[PDB]
């Protein structure tokens, strides 16, 4: 009657923030790409043909892109992905032989600084007796001299071991949907303006996130999700100049990168079984890699960002853009992958501006390295095999990773420079609208209801 | 009307009680990196049977809804009948009673079906 | 008589209804190549609880047999009582109603125990 | 009084029948060497559902205690009511009836709910 | 003591050429071959 009684309810909309083991999902057409299992999609669950997105009316849930565990899980996934793909690959242990290198065949000037080296060296054949006097073609960034002619060595021989990437697999980023197991759910923030942190007015739930391509790059965010309305600015601590500033674009900036060098793949045999893919002679002209950015598009995009920067650093302030301070090549340059090669582009032409309170393409010098050590990993060095023919790629500049200086003089002007390093930031630009929660359907509540005797 | 999974999350408890058979349906749902989902879907059924065991040892077994012979202690956030089912969400409600959730659970599994069923064994022999 | 597991498969539905407790009994049954059976026996209990969940959310829970308050739509292969249980096998029957199986399932979990149990909460308070 | 898990193990069956909801609660409990516990906790729920399946196919489903319509055969260690519940432990008792345990199980799953529930289908149509 | 239940009145269609037990067994014996040669002695320096 007037005295209440408890009643057990099973299936109540009650969830709490937690962390669990997420699995993958990647369409059905992506599995038809085959080519001996490219990247990851091997035993990955096919994406639901008709995904469901339930808009939770009246629900306001707090998100935190900087304290989201989906990033730390994805990061550990891509890293482990890298190792599994290089385990059954050919190890280039006997490639640390003395290299008798020389300049590539061309005609001066003295400012060409070689860059390309024509290295000749000894090599083990199929038999364990007679050697092999074969030559290859390595970049300057791949070699390093050691003290008669000029003798070099691989740049990684004094750092770690080296394994060659298999030519069967490809480093082409394909959409990957992250899903939560039974009893769990993934909430999605659907407001057009959200800095990744705080309460969300329009929250919806999903089982699997949208196709997120694991594009590994620095400074320039490539092939990402475009922002809504005004471009967005996100940071863990704006007042802290040690925290990076993730930028998201509304209109994509068309970028074009090419490799104007018809390379040749020499397949010398380090048997029995293993085989090394050297770089043969170059067919045509000796040209360097470059990236083009439409001057018109970049001017409007940069000017659209600075208008958002004044909303946080004072309305009437001066914003200046400057290149990187220095350090590793992966930090000072725009590192990315296109056609299998690993480019390293000079971004001194994009961040060379000074904004006050109120028709061609921008070419960027790009270097190419074959022996890489991404994710700040020591012990595992991958030698990217040469690619035949001229490589062309067209991508979307969908965001930046900027850093602010400490020289202040704070209430006057502010300087912003490109940063990166930590690849975990790259995932945060796509996982800012997702978070993991667990469902607890057991809820007790009082009512004037009593059972039998 | 069918708002879907977790549909009436922002709705009142009385209104969300109509969507009980929806969150219950999608609660079970039917080389490395493949073991990622295995260890996850194993925890999925363990999480299910855990709640089902509690739902069984109590005076329920039959899911969705069931009544119990336990008086509601006023110390557990003294609200009225019309102030709970028509002015509070399940998320907002679980936040207050969270302190006494473990306490209430003990009064359901121990005090009831251990004393109630044993009582029935005395009533069924005659 | 005990024909065994799947014994009355070729028998009529009425006759095979006597062998329900037989197919239900052997349905759960209690370095690589050893993980071959692990991933298989995990799917075994997930397949079991899946049917048990449906069997629970409906007006059943108690296995084997149970009745429901759903009128049989004539569009679902209009046969007579004596033409189903005494002239058709379960394999032959499941082949026809396969088109409406998903439809019937919805009328059992949603229309019934969500409206029936909620109805009981109104009948048990008085 | 709460002796805890397996508390009344040395106590009489009648006394240990009060501790049924205690051994039932802690029965489910919510790179190599980590797969050591996975394969173990998988067997844990399979062991649970195995007993639950038997507990379901019999005239029980509702756990803890339930009655059945099976006459106690004198050949199964003919003891008296006061000589079992007040002079014997469950460990000592299970040692004697162990010979007929498999026999009794057959009279519960087959003879009862297969003939009892089918009987009810005849009683519920009228 | 294996059990074989003869399904009376039952007629089921078989297909030995579209049976998946073969494709499963084949992938088993192949994987069996590799696991048995992993901890074995590699004759890499026998190509003299
Ligand atoms: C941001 O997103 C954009 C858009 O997705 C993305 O652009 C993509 O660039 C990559 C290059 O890195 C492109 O991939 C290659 O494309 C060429 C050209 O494709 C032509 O032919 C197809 C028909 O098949 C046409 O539809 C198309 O329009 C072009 O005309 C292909 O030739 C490449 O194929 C090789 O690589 C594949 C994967 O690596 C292999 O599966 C394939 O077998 C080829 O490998 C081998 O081919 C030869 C044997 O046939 C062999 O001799 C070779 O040596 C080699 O081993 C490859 O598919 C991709 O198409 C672009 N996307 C689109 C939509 O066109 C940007 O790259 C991305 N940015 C970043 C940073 O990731
Ligand atoms: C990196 O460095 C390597 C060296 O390790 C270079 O490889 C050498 O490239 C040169 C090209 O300049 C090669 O020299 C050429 O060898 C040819 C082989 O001769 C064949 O034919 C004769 C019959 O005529 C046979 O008897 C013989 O057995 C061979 O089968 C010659 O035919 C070439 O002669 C031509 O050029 C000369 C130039 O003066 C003319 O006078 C001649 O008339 C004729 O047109 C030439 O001599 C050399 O063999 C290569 N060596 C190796 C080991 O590969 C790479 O080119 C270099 N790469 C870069 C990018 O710098
Ligand atoms: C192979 O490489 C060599 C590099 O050593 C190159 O020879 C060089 O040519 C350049 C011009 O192409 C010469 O530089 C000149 O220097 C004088 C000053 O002494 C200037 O007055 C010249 O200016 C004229 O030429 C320019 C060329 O673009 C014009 O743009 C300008 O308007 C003037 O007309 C010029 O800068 C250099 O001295 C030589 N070097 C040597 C060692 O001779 C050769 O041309 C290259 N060959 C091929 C086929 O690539
Ligand atoms: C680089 O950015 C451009 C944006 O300028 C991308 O082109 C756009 O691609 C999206 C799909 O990702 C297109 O959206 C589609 O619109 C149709 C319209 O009805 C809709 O039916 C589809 O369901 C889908 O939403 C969009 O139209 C298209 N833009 C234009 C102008 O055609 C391009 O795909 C990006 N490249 C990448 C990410 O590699
Ligand atoms: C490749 O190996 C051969 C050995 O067959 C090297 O030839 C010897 O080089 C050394 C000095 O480096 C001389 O003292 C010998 O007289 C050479 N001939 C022999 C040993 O028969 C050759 O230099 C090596 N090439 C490289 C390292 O590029
Ligand atoms: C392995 O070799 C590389 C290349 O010689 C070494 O990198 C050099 O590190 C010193 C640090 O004092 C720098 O001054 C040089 O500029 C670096 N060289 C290049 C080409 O960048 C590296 O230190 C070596 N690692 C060892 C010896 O453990
Ligand atoms: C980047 O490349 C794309 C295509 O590779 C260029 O788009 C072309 O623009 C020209 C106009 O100059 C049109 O005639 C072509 O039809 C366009 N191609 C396509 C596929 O649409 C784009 O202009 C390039 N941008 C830069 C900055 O180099
Ligand atoms: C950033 O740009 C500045 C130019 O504004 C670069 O400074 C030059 O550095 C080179 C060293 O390679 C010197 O020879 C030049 O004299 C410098 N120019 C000036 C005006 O100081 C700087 O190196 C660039 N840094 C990066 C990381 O790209
Ligand atoms: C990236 O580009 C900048 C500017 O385009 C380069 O800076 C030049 O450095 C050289 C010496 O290496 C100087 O002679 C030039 O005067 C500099 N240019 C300017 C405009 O000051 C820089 O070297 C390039 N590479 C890197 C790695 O930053
Ligand atoms: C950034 O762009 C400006 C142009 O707006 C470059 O200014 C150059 O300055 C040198 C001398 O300081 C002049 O000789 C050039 O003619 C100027 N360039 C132009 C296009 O007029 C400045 O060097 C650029 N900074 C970097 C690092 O590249
Ligand atoms: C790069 O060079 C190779 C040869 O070294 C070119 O391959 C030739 O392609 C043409 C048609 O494109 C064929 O008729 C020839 O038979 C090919 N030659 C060989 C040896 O395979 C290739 O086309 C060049 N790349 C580009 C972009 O022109
Ligand atoms: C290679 O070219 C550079 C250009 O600066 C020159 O200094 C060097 O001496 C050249 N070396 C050889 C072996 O030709
Ligand atoms: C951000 O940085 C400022 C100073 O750099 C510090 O005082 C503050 O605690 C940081 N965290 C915030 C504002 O959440
Ligand atoms: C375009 O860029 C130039 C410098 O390259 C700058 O002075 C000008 O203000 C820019 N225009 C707009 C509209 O932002
Ligand atoms: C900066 O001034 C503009 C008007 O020029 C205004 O729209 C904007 O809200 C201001 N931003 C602030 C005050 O943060
Ligand atoms: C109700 O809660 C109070 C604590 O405020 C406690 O003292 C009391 O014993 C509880 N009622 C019962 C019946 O246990
Ligand atoms: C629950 O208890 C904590 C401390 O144990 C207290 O801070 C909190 O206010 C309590 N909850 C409510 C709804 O009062
Ligand atoms: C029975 O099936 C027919 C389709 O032939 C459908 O139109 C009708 O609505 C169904 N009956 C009910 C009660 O839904
Ligand atoms: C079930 O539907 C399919 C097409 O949806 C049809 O071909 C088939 O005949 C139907 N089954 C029966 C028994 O009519
Ligand atoms: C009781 O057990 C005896 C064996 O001693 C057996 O012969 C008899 O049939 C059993 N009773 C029943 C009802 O089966
Ligand atoms: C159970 O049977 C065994 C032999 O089958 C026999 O030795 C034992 O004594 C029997 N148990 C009892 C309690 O008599």
């Amino acid at each position: 009657a007037e005295n209440l009684w408890v009643t057990v309810y099973y299936g109540v909309p009650v969830w709490k923030d937690a962390e669990t083991t997420l699995f993958c999902a990647s369409d059905a057409k992506a599995y038809e790409t085959e080519k001996h299992n490219v990247w990851a999609t091997h035993a990955c669950v096919p994406t639901d043909p008709n995904p469901q997105e339930i808009h939770l009316e009246n629900v306001t849930e707090e998100f935190n892109m900087w304290k989201n565990n989906m990033v730390e899980q994805m990061h550990t996934d891509i890293i482990s992905l890298w190792d599994q793909s290089l385990k059954p690959c050919v190890k280039l242990t006997p490639l640390c032989v003395t290299l008798q290198c020389t300049n590539v065949t061309n005609n001066i000037t003295d400012d060409m600084r070689g860059e390309l080296k024509n290295c000749s060296f000894n090599m083990t054949t199929e038999l364990r007796d007679k050697k092999q006097k074969v030559y290859s073609l390595f970049y300057r960034l791949d070699v390093v001299q050691i003290n008669s002619n000029k003798e070099y060595r691989l740049i990684n021989c004094n750092t770690s071991a080296i394994t060659q990437a298999c030519p069967k697999v490809s480093f082409e980023p394909i959409p990957i949907h992250y899903c939560a197991p039974a009893g769990f759910a993934i909430l999605k923030c659907k407001d057009k303006k959200f800095n990744g942190t705080g309460p969300c007015p329009s929250v919806s739930t999903v089982q699997c996130t949208h196709g997120i391509k694991p594009v590994v790059s620095t400074q320039l965010l490539l092939n990402g999700s475009l922002a809504e309305e005004e471009v967005m600015i996100r940071s863990e601590n704006i007042t802290n100049n040690a925290k990076n500033i993730l930028v998201q674009f509304n209109t994509p900036v068309q970028i074009n990168c090419t490799r104007p060098n018809n390379n040749t793949r020499k397949s010398i045999r380090i048997g029995p079984g293993q085989a090394f893919y050297a770089t043969g002679d170059i067919i045509g002209d000796i040209r360097q890699a470059h990236c083009n950015v439409s001057k018109a598009t970049w001017n409007e995009t940069l000017g659209k960002v600075v208008k958002q920067l004044r909303k946080h650093f004072g309305n009437n302030t001066i914003i200046r853009f400057a290149n990187s301070s220095g350090g590793d090549l992966e930090v000072t340059t725009h590192s990315f992958n296109c056609g299998g090669e690993f480019f390293y582009c000079n971004t001194s032409g994009l961040f060379n501006s000074t904004w006050i309170s109120n028709n061609d393409s921008i070419t960027l010098p790009c270097r190419i390295k074959q022996i890489i050590n991404m994710w700040q990993r020591i012990g595992q060095a991958m030698y990217a095999p040469p690619i035949q023919g001229v490589i062309r790629c067209v991508s979307n500049i969908t965001g930046l990773i900027l850093t602010r200086d400490g020289g202040s003089t704070n209430s006057t002007t502010e300087t912003f420079r490109p940063g990166g390093g930590d690849m975990r930031d790259n995932w945060r630009s796509e996982l800012y609208k997702y978070k993991v929660v667990k469902i607890e359907p057991l809820g007790v509540a009082p009512t004037r209801c009593k059972r039998r005797v | 009307v069918f708002l879907g999974f977790l549909g009436a999350a922002g709705s009142t408890m009385g209104a969300a009680s109509m969507t009980l058979t929806v969150q219950a349906r999608n609660l079970l749902s039917g080389t490395v990196w493949g073991i990622k989902q295995l260890q996850a879907r194993v925890l999925a059924v363990e999480r299910y049977l855990r709640d089902q065991q509690l739902l069984g040892i109590w005076g329920c077994s039959g899911k969705l809804i069931c009544c119990t012979n336990v008086p509601w202690n006023s110390s557990w956030s003294n609200r009225n009948l019309s102030e709970i089912w028509d002015n509070m969400t399940w998320l907002q409600w679980d936040k207050e009673i969270s302190n006494y959730t473990q306490i209430i659970y003990g009064l359901l599994e121990e005090s009831q079906n251990q004393q109630e069923k044993n009582e029935q064994d005395l009533l069924a022999l005659d």
